[PDB]
């Protein structure tokens, strides 16, 4: 039955990349349409495991870990391998159930005191940004030897979720820099995802990548200097998109369809039929 | 084929693709049935594609691409009534159809005109026991010159319940908007705005020399076209980037 | 959600399928 391995391989294959695709704060819906649609709940369950993580550590899902005030991100930068993510913040570890999205069972996680100061001081620097420049986002800061650098990786996350309404969006940045004093290179990439769904299905995706350069010298001053540039970048990317939007109400939008033919009339369907 | 009354497969494949990207219809689509191969018709006619524009050379008039005028892998030319490839024994309307069919392809061109001042229209008519279905199709893309680009299409579907003993049919029209812009700027990186709305109305009318089917359809047509633009306006330039700017 | 397009009226009845679907049959 090679054949039909060939074909229950490629149902999952499109079940997880269906599940992967959902837009944010609907992945519910759609794991639910698919599961429907697959019907094969053992196929699912085991061969699309990595779906329901890949979709969560995609999306920056927020998270909230009792005890804890803060709200930490599943990234891939926190994926331990064994089921467990990592709070930087609180140096510990959790058990993830991503089709739960629950946290449960924290444990102190040893980290590497030469990073830490670093982490801590951009964490610090970072919360205080998005609570200023975003309604209710979250954000999380790691700092890992990667390749062979000491590399500080800051991820954000913003969402608003009004399925009554039939509209979801969410925003997510992520930002990476190495530790190489005089100058460290910064890569970053900005992401938004808007789904409006009344009586149809709209989305605006959007992405921009980013290059720039920081001074690293202090832990406590390249973490200003890092937050500047996250600052200057963000704001930059939302006012383009908002110019972008005027442009194509005021331009692209008209010449597509008129809103009346040149004449500044509906049609004499009469004259058009003799 | 609509073969089953309860069909909760149906339901979820229809409420699925209201919510993958509107970006990867066409992909999205044949997975879709390869997971649902049993409701491949249901789904070919159901979910709306963008519409791809195809050259009857017999004519050297273009011509859209839908289910409706599909058959096997061929497609009838609304100009020429031909298949290409061709096709021994597919789907023709009857002659009385074919000639409405051709006069609502002539009247929607003026209206793609007027509306659109260019771009590609085209109707294709099938008939029903009482009456007929149709499409009418309309794409047109904005400036190519420009950074900013868009591109529309109307996928206009109405069912015609004629009482010609009365002199009158009712109408049903379903009409989707699909409505794609797109960007790759210096300021915001890559923008893609794309996706579609669609609206229904029905109405009674008579059917006279004065107000023959393709006035009463095209009016029809006319009324929603204008509303939903109104609304694509709203929506895609409103609602979304009020969306955006409360995320941030 | 509530579809309009469920109950749109399909084209002809027992028109051949496209290849690339039917090796999906």
């Amino acid at each position: 039955d090679f054949e039909d391995r060939v074909s229950d391989e490629e149902k999952v294959r499109i079940a997880a990349k269906f599940i992967t695709h959902a837009p944010p704060g609907e992945f519910n819906e759609v794991f639910n349409d698919v599961r429907l649609l697959l019907n094969n709940d053992n196929l699912l369950r085991e061969g699309a495991a990595h779906a329901f993580a890949q979709y969560n550590m995609d999306q920056f899902t927020p998270v909230k870990i009792e005890g804890y005030d803060d709200q930490v991100l599943i990234t891939e930068h926190g994926d331990l391998g064994n089921g467990r993510f990592l709070d930087p913040r609180n140096k510990i570890s959790f058990k993830f159930d991503h089709l739960r999205k629950e946290a449960s069972d924290p444990q102190p996680e040893d980290t590497e005191s030469a990073l830490k100061q670093w982490r801590d001081a951009c964490d610090s620097a970072l919360r205080a940004y998005v609570k200023d420049h975003y309604p209710n986002g979250f954000c999380t800061v790691y700092g890992k030897s990667i390749d062979g650098q000491q590399t500080i990786i800051a991820c954000i996350e913003s969402h608003q979720f009004q399925p009554k309404n039939f509209w979801n969006g969410r925003w997510r940045s992520e930002w990476k820099f190495t530790i190489t004093p005089p100058t460290a290179q910064v890569a970053a990439v900005l992401k938004i995802q808007v789904h409006y769904y009344e009586d149809g299905n709209v989305q605006l995706v959007s992405h921009k990548d980013i290059q720039d350069s920081v001074q690293v010298s202090s832990d406590v001053q390249t973490a200003k200097e890092f937050i500047k540039i996250i600052e200057n970048a963000e704001n930059e990317y939302q006012t383009a998109i908002s110019e972008n939007y005027q442009t194509m109400s005021d331009t692209t939008f008209k010449a597509l369809r008129r809103q009346l033919p040149v004449t500044r009339t509906k049609i004499d369907w009469n004259k058009i039929l003799s | 084929g609509s073969e089953f009354m309860s069909d909760q497969q149906l339901d979820c494949a229809l409420d699925l693709m209201r919510r993958l990207p509107p970006q990867q219809i066409e992909k999205n689509l044949s997975d879709l049935i390869d997971l649902v191969p049993s409701l491949c018709e249901d789904l070919l006619s159901s979910v709306d594609q963008p519409l791809k524009i195809a050259r009857d050379k017999v004519v050297g008039k273009d011509y859209l691409l839908c289910d409706y005028n599909r058959d096997g892998d061929s497609y009838r030319s609304p100009w020429s009534n031909k298949y290409d490839p061709p096709l021994e024994d597919g789907a023709m309307p009857s002659a009385r159809l074919r000639k409405l069919e051709v006069e609502a392809n002539n009247a929607f061109d003026q209206y793609r005109d007027l509306y659109f001042e260019g771009g590609v229209s085209s109707v294709y008519l099938w008939d029903l026991d009482h009456g007929f279905a149709g499409v009418i199709l309309i794409k047109k893309a904005g400036d190519g010159s420009k950074k900013i680009k868009g591109c529309w299409d109307s996928i206009h579907v109405v069912e015609v319940q004629e009482k010609s003993s009365g002199r009158t049919a009712h109408y049903k029209l379903t009409s989707t908007v699909m409505l794609w812009l797109q960007t790759n700027k210096t300021g915001s990186g890559t923008m893609n705005l794309g996706g579609s709305l669609t609206r229904q109305m029905e109405k009674d009318e008579t059917v006279s020399d004065s107000s023959p089917h393709i006035a009463n359809i095209g009016r029809l047509v006319e009324d929603m076209e204008n509303k939903i633009r109104s609304t694509l306006n709203e929506i895609y330039f409103g609602k979304t980037k009020d969306i955006v700017n409360g995320l941030r | 959600l509530t579809h309009f397009v469920r109950e749109r009226a399909q084209g002809p009845r027992g028109r051949r399928l496209p290849a690339h679907l039917q090796a999906k049959i």
